[PDB]
């Protein structure tokens, strides 16, 4: 039942993300040409550009928002071996840190829910997971890299839980995009026991054979169980049900071959009842869930 | 070895290659060229004129053109039909020109003996012009664009950098790949070179070792070409496959992605060179299919259930249906239908909270009822928040009988709160349904009204009820009519029809009557298990006619059943307890909604459940969801709603003064403060000290305080307002900081 429309806005170069801010009314989205810009959906419901500058010397490829309740804050990663922040000053930006600790290119960059306060994890081609820290909300010019996470196999893509229940121990989900001859699971889990005080492995899927592209977390929203996709040739949805690390009930829900290619990304609603996935047969598909507890699409744009 | 090609001046010509030459528009064919049998090599003019004009190397290796376009006054045609052999006889190899100077072109043979191979010769408007290379193999030919005396060239084992302002001046590299040499426009320094499945990659300037390797796919590359329209983009082609693997040259890691334009092998893919990324594949069977890759593609969600995503550089949207039909969207759509509506927080009649939630759903229909009935009994009263298990817990005193009196306050007075409860009995003693079946009958649900006088015991008003019904609005009568045959007998022949006809029917009322008058003496479970039927009228009629024994197992089993299935129905069954947070833990698991979990949780809630950690949840989860409406104030009245209705919730923790004398707290002269009466802070404008007296209006809001977070400046909420209306600076002197525009 999905309707397409087109937005007015005009680029030179290829941009590769889009991300709004908490409400919907802030875009950051990062072009080929090394220049991140920022529109700002006014009262009439058109888009204007407020900000642009250009980044360090590598290609961005992520760009994600932050909490209002925190300020107004970007995090961006690019080949440059760097992960940056921003912030408004009033509109003139500024660097504040350059978490740079990283040998190789840093894939990802995703931040930590509210509730526990303002972290940002990164993990690079190398194949380790960095978890950064800002224990004085006040300057953001102060950083601390707590907890390295070795993965024996590269990164792709990262996403945390939003669950914010006091049962649930903090949970990151980390994948792989290696495609060597060899068989094994491309995608893990791991928790944070606070007896240990450490990052510890807690499941992974080994069902998972091919290279992942994206991964995501759906929101909680006061569930049970949880909820979580994975990009492979084929878009699948596991749940991963509570029984050192908690033992996981896992079981598949999904399996979608409706593109004839490999998916690129996933992304979740705010409720976390509707999938959206971009695949490189150039058509994007919205799944959602019908009274039979089924799975299946509800509309092919392109 | 067919291929396809536009015309390089014209965007919708375009040539089919085969064993016969074709040219079509942009498809529509144009002419049929079926002079050149037994098809080796193929070249294009760079001159725009002749129009539809090529060049062809047949495996004898004659440096021949042919022409499909139709010229009345072509400018150049005694080398139209024009025929050049070469001095020996060696087999095609290679073709091209050079688009700097049209009149110089190359070709490349096979190895003759000692005669040329790489021989170049002027169309004119006999010989080569230019020649070198004896007794050798030129793969391929090839001439570059930028320096027209330059032009790079591929021997037997050796790719050559020659010149053709010396012929002996030539730099010679060695490689194993020198199939599919080319560089792109953009890219003035990139070399290619194909090997098999393999593709070799080097550099212009580091023309000794290959810069980049490519992996060795199983079925060789076949075509390989750059991108017409695209910055660092190369396509490579093999044989017998439905999607051809791309690499990404833009980087200086190179993504790898491939395209399928056809389910069916195609011969060869071309890009046309005007159309931006558009390829077009060819396929054996005559068969063309234009099909432009696109790139990788975002998403972002937002939260007005909005999807914006970008292809490419232009930016889109998709919205949210926009119908008011189908199933209302998605939950995230209702949810902020029913906000706007006020939804859940109209307490004064409960029921209408059904219409106010839209449309008619019948899960929202039993909650609402239900919960209506509960507070409407209790007003005139654990009681009734505790569901029918606790209320027939004790159950006592129900007596059976063998069969029914054909033709209700002879049960015990608590078996009667659970048919109170079922909407059957009115708040008053009577026991007459009287009402309840008026008001069925007012609704126009005339075989409701007949099922429920069934299991009153009024056949004969039943009979009068169905023959009203159908009197209005043809089977009614039909089958109340045959309903007159209900006794006793052992084999029957109503017994045996209605046992059989029992599942033949439609209406789930009027096959729920028929099992009741076959049902076997004792034995009532076809009835109680019509998972078609109401969960209310079920639950009643068992209250009306089990035992004591035969209800505890039908009501456990009954709301197992519903809490395993999440039926919001069962909230009649479970109560208010924690098994009914378990029910409402399953629904919201289902359907993934939290007014309904926290308007029914909040509604008459004993100090118990309110406590759990999932209770909490699920309402601060809701409230989270309403700040992203930006929904504030219809948050604020359901704040006050929670508020008034849960004492655990401790509201929000904020800021409060203190003095500078007594160092306490002023919240409760009203200008001195309580504590050790000292002076308290005075407005920076009204130089007069604050305070507030701790209808007929007491503290206005004009007197509250009011501070800057910076300055620490602050006086009444009036002067500042004006104060700040007109001018932007901290109204005391010698203050600096702009205080307004901080946080607006
Ligand atoms: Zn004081
Ligand atoms: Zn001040
Ligand atoms: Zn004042
Ligand atoms: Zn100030």
């Amino acid at each position: 039942m999905f309707v397409a429309r087109s937005i007015a806005a005009d680029h030179k170069d290829l941009i590769h993300d889009v991300s709004f801010d908490f409400h919907g009314r802030r875009m950051a989205t990062c072009s080929s040409d090394q220049s991140v810009k920022v529109w700002d959906k006014s009262e009439s419901g058109d888009w204007h550009c407020t900000a642009s500058w250009k980044t360090h010397s590598g290609s961005v490829w992520r760009v994600t928002w932050a909490h209002p309740e925190f300020g107004q804050v970007l995090a961006s990663c690019s080949f440059d071996r760097t992960a940056a922040v921003w912030e408004e000053i009033v509109s003139h930006w500024v660097k504040r840190t350059t978490l740079v600790d990283s040998r190789t290119s840093v894939t990802d960059v995703k931040f930590a829910p509210k509730h526990m306060g303002l972290m940002l994890a990164t993990c690079s081609a190398d194949g380790i997971v960095r978890i950064y820290e800002a224990p004085d909300v006040m300057n953001l010019s102060q950083w601390s890299l707590q907890h390295e996470i070795s993965c024996k196999l590269s990164c792709s893509c990262i996403s945390w839980n939003p669950s914010s229940s006091r049962a649930h121990s903090p949970m990151i989900a980390v994948g792989s995009d290696d495609s060597s001859p060899n068989a094994m699971a491309k995608v893990q889990i791991f928790e944070y026991n606070e007896n240990t005080r450490k990052y510890a492995k807690a499941e992974t899927l080994m069902t998972v054979t091919d290279p992942v592209h994206d991964i995501a977390f759906a929101p909680n929203l006061g569930r049970s169980f949880h909820i979580l996709a994975i990009a492979t040739k084929d878009v699948r949805i596991f749940t991963l049900k509570p029984v050192g690390p908690t033992k996981f009930e896992i079981h598949i829900v999904a399996q979608f071959d409706n593109h004839n290619s490999q998916v690129w990304r996933v992304s979740w609603n705010i409720t976390g009842t509707v999938l959206a996935s971009s695949g490189d047969d150039g058509c994007v598909r919205l799944w959602k869930a019908n009274y039979m507890d089924n799975w299946k699409c509800t509309g092919i744009l392109k | 070895k067919p291929d396809i090609l536009w015309a390089p001046h014209h965007v919708d010509r375009f040539v089919v290659c085969d064993s016969e030459l074709s040219l079509y528009h942009v498809a529509t064919l144009l002419s049929i060229n079926s002079d050149t049998p037994y098809m080796k090599c193929v070249a294009w003019y760079l001159n725009y004129d002749p129009e539809c004009l090529l060049a062809v190397g047949q495996a004898n290796g004659r440096v021949v053109l042919t022409s499909l376009g139709q010229d009345h006054n072509s400018k150049f045609k005694d080398l139209i039909g024009k025929e050049f052999v070469p001095k020996h006889a060696r087999q095609c190899n290679t073709l091209a020109w050079n688009p700097l100077d049209s009149n110089w072109l190359a070709a490349g043979l096979d190895k003759h003996r000692a005669d040329f191979s790489v021989l170049i010769w002027d169309i004119c408007s006999t010989k080569p012009l230019y020649e070198l290379g004896q007794n050798d193999a030129c793969l391929s030919l090839c001439w570059l664009p930028r320096d027209q005396k330059l032009l790079l060239a591929g021997m037997h084992r050796n790719l050559a950098i020659f010149d053709l302002r010396n012929t002996s001046q030539k730099m010679f590299v060695n490689t194993k790949a020198v199939q599919g040499v080319t560089v792109d426009p953009y890219f003035h320094d990139r070399v290619a070179s194909f090997y098999e499945g393999q593709v070799a990659i080097w550099d212009l300037r580091k023309f000794e070792k290959p810069v980049l390797t490519l992996t060795e796919q199983p079925k060789p590359l076949t075509k390989v070409a750059w991108c017409p329209t695209r910055t660092g983009l190369l396509a490579t082609l093999t044989r017998d496959s439905n999607i051809i693997r791309l690499y990404d040259m833009q980087h200086t890691t190179i993504i790898e992605r491939s395209v399928q334009p056809c389910d069916n092998y195609i011969a060869s893919f071309a890009w046309h060179p005007t159309s931006q990324n558009r390829m077009i594949v060819v396929t054996p069977n005559r068969t063309m299919s234009d099909f432009t890759v696109f790139e990788r593609i975002s998403l972002a969600w937002s939260p007005i259930t909005s999807l914006m995503w970008a292809c490419g550089r232009h930016l889109y949207e998709c919205t949210e249906e926009e119908n008011d039909n189908s199933l209302e969207k998605d939950i995230a759509t209702k949810m902020r239908l029913r906000a706007l509506s006020r939804y859940g927080l109209d307490t004064e009649q409960v029921w209408r909270n059904h219409i106010l939630a839209g449309n008619e759903d019948p899960q929202l229909k039993s909650l609402w009822y239900t919960l209506h009935f509960m507070k409407q009994y209790t007003e005139d009263m654990s009681l009734v928040y505790a569901g029918i298990k606790s209320i027939v817990k004790s159950s006592l005193g129900m007596v059976e009988s063998s069969r029914h009196n054909w033709s209700i306050q002879n049960l015990n007075e608590e078996r009667i709160l659970a048919l109170q409860l079922c909407g059957w009995i009115k708040k008053g003693t009577d026991v007459d349904v009287g009402p309840f079946l008026n008001s069925l009958v007012q609704e126009g649900e005339w075989e409701r009204a007949a099922a429920v006088a069934l299991f009153n015991l009024d056949i004969r008003r039943a009979i009068q009820i169905l023959n009203e019904g159908a009197s209005s609005e043809l089977n009614l009568n039909v089958v109340a009519m045959a309903l007159s045959g209900y006794t006793d007998e052992k084999n029957s022949l109503w017994r045996e029809m209605c046992s059989t006809l029992r599942l033949q029917l439609n209406n789930p009322y009027l096959c729920v009557m028929f099992a009741f008058l076959t049902s076997e003496t004792g034995s009532y479970d076809g009835v109680l298990y019509e998972n078609k039927v109401a969960v209310r009228d079920r639950v009643a009629f068992a209250c009306k006619f089990l035992s004591d024994t035969q209800l505890n197992r039908y009501i456990e089993k009954l709301t197992n059943e519903m809490k395993e299935a999440g039926n919001l129905e069962g909230i009649l069954l479970t109560g208010l307890t924690k098994d009914g947070v378990d029910l409402m833990e399953s629904y919201v698991d289902r359907t993934g909604d939290v007014q309904t979990a926290s308007y029914c949780m909040l509604q008459g809630s004993p100090l118990d459940v309110l406590k759990d950690e999932r209770v909490q949840y699920w309402i601060e989860n809701y409230r989270n969801l309403l700040d992203a409406w930006r929904f504030w104030h219809k948050r604020a009245e359901f704040d006050i709603h929670r508020s008034k209705l849960d004492p655990s919730s401790k509201p929000l923790a904020q800021v409060f003064v203190s003095c500078n004398f007594c160092g306490k707290s002023i919240s409760y002269k009203v200008t001195s403060c309580p504590g050790c009466r000292k002076p308290l802070p005075r407005c920076a404008l009204c130089l007069i000290n604050m305070g507030t007296p701790v209808d007929k209006k007491l503290a206005q809001f004009n007197n509250w305080f009011t501070w800057c977070h910076n300055c620490r400046h602050g006086g009444h909420a009036g002067h500042m307002l004006s104060w700040f209306r007109d001018h932007a600076e901290c109204p005391v002197s010698a203050c600096t900081c702009k205080c307004m525009q901080l946080d607006t």
